[PDB]
Formats: structure tokens, sequence, C-alpha cells
């Protein structure tokens, strides 16, 4: 491992990646997903049902069937099984990450159903309510002072808001019929759909923080942006890479390309821009750096 | 009708 990393590091130092390179790199990824439509490799038939088609915030952003997060917790006669969400495999097993879109008004209740069903503790919001004029996500959380917001049978209040330098940790209390849970919502603002931060540093603090609350894959961690692809992708790719590092199992053939390619067969369009692709690269190269430290 | 893509 110590030698795997310093090799990785010395090559990166030895050959800088250019913008034209990263654009060539990212085009390959766009090509593969386009070859998945052509070939019908991963049908999106459930999402395409007329009963489901308006539950999708973006019409070309349709979850694959085989990896879709299915709902079965019933709270009314109108409760159905569809949400725009995919499981993404972690280092050790399936269902490490739930990648979903920002809820619409008609899917706020779906959202909470999903959270509750899968015993999610952690919610990562890589998104703002408004972005370039447009509504990007509806309010499913509660703030301090507001008491309990009501989503169907779910009652959502907020104990504490920790305002950190670049995101907020909201401690949510979610009552469902008789039982109460705590969910940590990590809310990262000033990062639009796609643009990118700087530095890479807040994003690594955020993932560092998240992993303090849940170090394992016992339950899915929920990651969402507006679409559930872009900013979402960035976070899953970075978190997954950091797990490989921290447990000292980064392979010799390690590739940011390959990881992202693999994630993209599970939730469509994960990491949506070459700039976001670069961000995951630079973030990963910073993590390797910090892992050499942990060795020394 | 409503897209994403994207970028």
């Amino acid at each position: 491992q110590r030698e795997i990393l310093q090799k990785f590091l010395d090559e990166a130092q030895s050959k800088k990646i250019t913008k034209e390179e990263f654009a060539n790199e990212f085009l390959k990824l766009k090509r593969q997903s386009t070859k998945y439509k052509a070939d019908k490799t991963y049908p999106t038939t459930v999402a395409e049902k007329p009963k489901n088609i308006k539950k999708n915030r973006y019409k070309d952003i349709l979850p694959y069937d085989y990896s879709r997060v299915e709902l079965s917790l019933i709270t009314s006669d109108e409760d159905s099984s569809y949400i725009n969400a995919n499981f993404i495999k972690g280092v050790y097993g399936p269902k490490a990450y739930i990648a979903t879109q920002g809820p619409l008004s008609t899917t706020l209740l779906d959202f909470w159903r999903m959270i509750w069903e899968y015993s999610v503790l952690i919610i990562v919001m890589a998104c703002m309510e408004y972005e370039m004029g447009k509504k990007k996500c509806e309010r499913y959380w509660a703030e301090p002072g507001e008491m309990q917001l009501e989503f169907g049978p779910f009652s959502v209040s907020c104990e504490a808001e920790k305002r950190k330098s670049d995101y907020i940790i909201r401690t949510l209390k979610v009552k469902f019929n008789s039982e109460t849970r705590t969910i940590y919502q990590f809310h990262y603002k000033n990062w639009p759909a796609h643009d990118v931060p700087s530095s890479i540093d807040p994003i690594l603090e955020l993932i560092w923080d998240v992993r303090c609350y849940q170090e394992d894959d016992s339950v899915p961690i929920c990651i969402h942006s507006s679409a559930g692809c872009g900013r979402t992708g960035v976070i899953c790719a970075i978190d997954y890479t950091w797990m490989l590092l921290k447990d000292g199992i980064i392979p010799e053939n390690f590739s940011v390309f390959s990881l992202i390619r693999e994630m993209r067969t599970q939730r469509p369009s994960l990491v949506q821009t070459q700039e976001q692709y670069e961000l995951v690269y630079n973030a990963v190269l910073e993590l390797f750096k910090r892992q050499m430290d942990v060795i020394r | 009708d409503n897209e994403y893509t994207a970028r």
C-alpha cells in the first residue's frame, strides 16, 4: 500500500492531465451510457410508465430498473413502489449509497418512505433550493423554531443545526406513527449543478464528517442533488475511493475512470461534467496525499 | 420535457 500510493502520486506528478485530456476522458463515459440506450442494456421501463413519468424531475434522467430503489412501506392507498433512486454498490457490498433526485412536491412522502424503509441515518444534500432562477429541490427537512413538518404519517423536526464553514449538519427527528429516529442531514450550499467548488477541501471535510457518524455499510447513506447524478456521482466516487484508501485496499490497477464507469452502470449519468470528473480526480489525488501521511 | 443530461 505505501508503495502503491507513492507510485500513483509520482505518476500524477510526472504527467499532468490537461483539460483536453479530461474532456477526451469524459466523452468516453458519455459514449458508454449512449451505447447503453442503443443496446437496451439497462432498461428504464418502470420509470417510463405513465403512472411514474411525472415523478421524475428530469425527463432524460431515468433510473435503471435492475438497480432502482423499490418502495413497499405503505402509508395510504395511493402509495406506490416507484421513486427516482438507485442503489450504488460500496467497496464491500450492494446498497452502500442511495442516489436520488431532489424531491418534487408529489414525492416528498415517497422520499421519507424510502428513508424510513431502508433505515437511512445519513442524508447528503449536494444542492440548493434555488439555482439559476429555478427550483431544484423541495423542502423535506425541518429547521429550528419550525416544529414538526408533516409528510403523510412522517413528522420531521430539527433539534440542532451545526453550521460549519461550507455546509450545515442538521439533526433531524422523524416520528413515524409511534417510533422516533435521528437522521443527520448534511447540506452543502454554493455548489451548483454543472459548476464546481473550490477547494476540494470542504467536500473532504464533509465526507470526513459523514463517516464519523457512520463508518460502515450497515445501512445505505442517502446522497442527492437536483438530478441525483452529477454532484451525487462526485461524492460517491470520492467516498468509495477514500474507503479503499483507509482500509488499505487500493488496487495496483487503480483508476478513477474505471470506478466512475462502474458507478455509471448503476445510476445513469453519474458525474455529469468533465469539470466534476476533474474534481473527483484532484480530490482522489489529495486523499492519496493524506493517506501517505497516515502511513508516515 | 424537462432535461438534465447534462451540463
